[PDB]
RNA sequence: AGGUUGACCUCGGAUCAGGUAGGAGGACCCGCUGAACUUAAGCAUAUCAAUAAGCGGAGGAAAAGAAACCAACAGGGAUUGCCCUAGUAACGGCGAGUGAAGCGGCAACAGCUCAAAUUUGAAAGCUGGCUUCGGCCCGCGUUGUAAUUUGGAGAGGAUGCUUU
RNA sequence: AAAGCUCCUUCGACGAGUCGAGUAGUUUGGGAAUGCUGCUCAAAAUGGGAGGUAAAUUUCUUCUAAAGCUAAAUACCGGCCA
């Protein structure tokens, strides 16, 4: 009865635009 | 904003800082009339008419029993402030009816 | 004053799992650090002042930086949570000092930030170049960007010629007068209004 | 089918480097959908409004003659939401409007 | 006319 | 659209047109079954703002519930203990009649999930409600990220556990000082306050 | 042919095509319902206790949750939990007793989605069936399926760089 | 094609038998200031709620209800492994 992987991974298009242009970046902070 | 005195007590008490003016937050716009909402409410008022207690208050205001209208409005609505606003609105309705007639 | 009149024995919580829970928390923190490396384990937090008259002497870390702080620091609000900056849209800057301090904090973080490109073969102009990408890093923003001065200095030396004269009449009398005026603000206003009405009537 | 043919022609024009407006003309249709028609009435774009007599719930159209009278729009109540649906290729239609037609009509 | 919003 | 006009009209429940519609619909719903399926929402603006869509997988069920208080099922309507200074005629059920309507509709359609519900009518005997339900096994529901949260098993029978809107109201899940005892859960908060905590180095 | 031929709406049938629910478990969790022994000299307020028993509904956690909050400060800033607040403010026959919260330190941190707007120069959306896997059909749906917006804003403008 | 930043004349929809009131029962430390439910009444547009002593008048401060989702830190006399 669990939702399929594709259906569970479906996102809204506004979310997709936000993730396309502002994903979680890789960064470091100088000591 | 009034500058604080730098004292722990008294009028305008408190630590002195440089107060800023803020652009008003959009959540604080609630209550403001918009043109479409005003238009739709006027049309719906014209279509639906009045409630029976509103007709009673309008009759009292026409007969000039203002205190009786306020007391009856408070009994019907529940609070003094809501009664006062409702009586002002119905007096406006009476005034526009008279200026139409 | 012993509150043992209910069935208290059904709701006794002992803490034998205290060292085990410390071990579990440390394992979770090490796993989180390994997943987040080379990013720091925490987000940058602003400096805010505690409310109420008991605690307004002391500063501490807040939830997140304000939108006006981010705007004055030049960090867009969609970019900020992706580079380890906490954002709080509820907090406002009522005064200039806290705003300036948090803007300087954001600028220091942005100056110490190393931003790796999304694609290694195609770096962008907002990205840190590879020959600056190698430097000593910190993994604890709560330590490297903590509250340096939670309280004001309690001791300060000045010259004897720079001793303030003091408020006229004395500090105790100034406090008494401020309290008295606060208690009599409305009585004096009513008396002035009555005097103005009498003067208008018998001018 | 007509839309598919039009989109094929526009895809051909895009492929040969032309705008879709070069091969497609401005359309003139009966306007439908209750929210759309109420918007057209409020913007005073509708020239003629036809309202079905049997909309259930009636509250969806009960304000429509008053709205049309306030905006100075000619309206008529007509029999058949199914009859209006035959105009707009649907089973039912609560309201239809005409804004503009062609020069020959 | 009554408009919900400015349109492009 | 027309839904702004519908909302403003639905505010005017004592006007002539709305009272006429309410009267005739109350008669019709009284002639129909106690729980029956509605072909469409009779209050489309209310249903839409509560989350109904005109999409396959959304259904509306209309239900009437007997109104008034609650009676304790004791023999001859009397108890055999200490005096209570009150009768069962004044006992008040701690949930809403809306919640009772939602639960009975959920039992009638056990394959669906109750999303929300809304008042449509009342008379002296009954209060009438329309309940929005979502089919978690329908493909159109499962493919939609705005609604397929309800396909997860944690939302089985929300109306039974008080996770609908009337359930949250009855559980008193609000912030602030007026809701000190209930905002995190009344029984859980009671257990937290009545737990004796003993540390090792005490 | 019009006493006909149809469009809809509502309501039914079918071992119709495809699905789904029930029972178990119930330590922990969300609700409902709900005592008495006890403690008050006895005892109808009270206490035991918003507890036991009874009933319904979940999961690996549940629940709560991104303020119609706290405050009154130089202001804090979703939720949860620990320490502290504090046996305090407060409630209480004839008194036995009862009893929070804000701040503060810490564990852990994460933010968002709709309704209300005309895509109107084009329902741009979707279940199902058949497939040569290209698509094609039966439909749903304008009594509104996509995109766009959610108050932190946003819509329209202006403007020149950035982004995938 | 979509996306962000900066500035602006203007525009800026925002959830109703609900909020609120009375009353009744129950509940709370909130037996002047608590929550829930039933019955009766029943809103508004800078409006509404809150600001723990009732009310009128004048201010001020804070959020923005009546639609919705969401990991972690928390519980665990059931089950499985140690």
């Amino acid at each position: 009865r669990r939702l399929s992987k594709e259906d569970a991974s479906r996102v809204l298009e506004k979310t997709k635009k936000r993730l396309t242009h502002f994903p979680q970046r890789k960064y470091a902070v100088k000591a | 904003p009034v500058e604080r005195t730098g004292l722990i007590r008294g009028l305008n008490k408190g630590h002195k800082t440089t107060r800023r003016v803020l652009k008003e937050r959009p959540s604080r716009r609630k209550g403001a009339q918009s043109k479409r909402t005003q238009f739709v409410r006027s049309l719906i008022r014209e279509v639906a008419g009045l409630a029976p207690y509103e007709r009673r208050v309008i009759e009292l205001l026409r007969n000039g029993k203002d205190k009786r209208a306020r007391k009856f409005s408070k009994k019907k609505l529940g609070t003094f402030g809501r009664a006062k606003r409702k009586c002002e609105e119905l007096q406006r309705i009476i005034a526009e009816s008279r200026r139409a007639h | 004053n012993n509150h043992f009149r209910k069935h208290w024995q059904r709701r006794v919580r002992c803490h034998f799992d205290q060292p085990g829970k410390k071990v579990t928390r440390r394992l979770a923190r090490r796993a989180k650090a390994a997943a987040l490396a080379p990013r720091p384990v925490d987000k940058l937090r602003p400096i805010v002042r505690c409310p109420t008259v008991k605690y307004n002497r002391r500063t501490r870390l807040g939830r997140g930086f304000t939108l006006e702080e981010l705007k004055a620091a030049g960090i867009p609000r969609l970019l900020a949570p992706t580079i380890g900056i906490a954002v709080d849209h509820r907090r406002k800057n009522l005064s200039e000092e806290s705003l300036a301090a948090n803007v300087q904090r954001l600028k220091d973080y942005k100056a110490r930030l190393i931003l790796f490109p999304r694609k290694s073969n195609k770096p962008k102009k907002a990205d840190t170049p590879k020959d600056q990408q190698t430097a000593e890093t910190t993994t604890s923003l709560r330590t490297s960007f903590g509250v340096e001065q939670p309280l004001a200095p309690g001791f300060t030396e000045i010259s004897k010629s720079e001793i303030p004269a003091g408020i006229e009449g004395g500090a105790y009398r100034a406090l008494r007068k401020a309290r008295s005026d606060a208690r009599l603000v409305g009585v004096r206003e009513k008396r002035a209004k009555e005097k103005a009405e009498a003067e208008a009537n018998k001018k | 089918q007509e839309k598919k043919e039009r989109l094929l022609r526009e895809a051909t024009a895009i492929k040969e480097g032309k705008k879709k407006e070069d091969v497609s003309k401005k359309p003139y249709t009966v306007k439908y959908g209750l929210n759309h028609v109420v918007g057209l009435i409020e913007n005073k774009k509708a020239s003629l409004v036809l309202i079905a007599n049997d909309v259930d719930p009636i509250e969806l159209v009960v304000f429509l003659p008053a709205l049309c009278r306030k905006m100075g729009i000619p309206y008529a109540i007509i029999k058949g939401k199914a009859r209006l649906g035959t105009l707009v290729h649907k089973k039912t239609a609560a309201v239809v409007a005409i804004t503009e037609v062609r020069s020959e009509d | 006319a009554v408009s919900v919003r400015k349109r492009a | 659209g027309a839904l702004k006009y519908l909302e403003e009209l639905s505010k005017k429940k004592q006007s002539d047109v709305v009272r006429f519609l309410l009267r005739v619909r109350c008669w019709e719903y009284r002639q129909l079954n106690v729980i029956h399926r509605a072909s469409r929402p009779s209050r489309p603006d209310k249903a839409r703002r509560l989350g109904y869509k005109a999409k396959q997988g959304y259904v509306i069920y209309r239900v009437r519930v007997r109104r008034g208080g609650r009676k304790r099922p004791v023999p001859k309507g009397a108890t055999y203990g200490k005096p209570t200074n009150q009768g069962v005629n004044q006992l008040k059920y701690q949930r809403s009649l809306r919640a009772t309507a939602e639960e009975r509709v959920g039992r009638r359609c056990s394959n669906l999930r109750v999303l929300n519900s809304y008042w449509v009518n009342q008379d002296s005997t009954y209060k009438y409600y329309e309940v929005i339900l979502v089919d978690p096994n329908h493909k159109a529901i499962r493919r939609d990220p705005r609604i397929n949260w309800i396909c997860n098993p944690v939302h089985k029978h929300r109306e039974c556990r008080g996770l609908t809107s009337t359930g949250k109201k009855s559980r008193g899940l609000n912030k602030g000082h007026r809701f000190n005892k209930t905002r995190a859960g009344r029984r859980k908060t009671w257990k937290r306050h009545n737990t004796l905590s003993l540390w090792r180095y005490r």
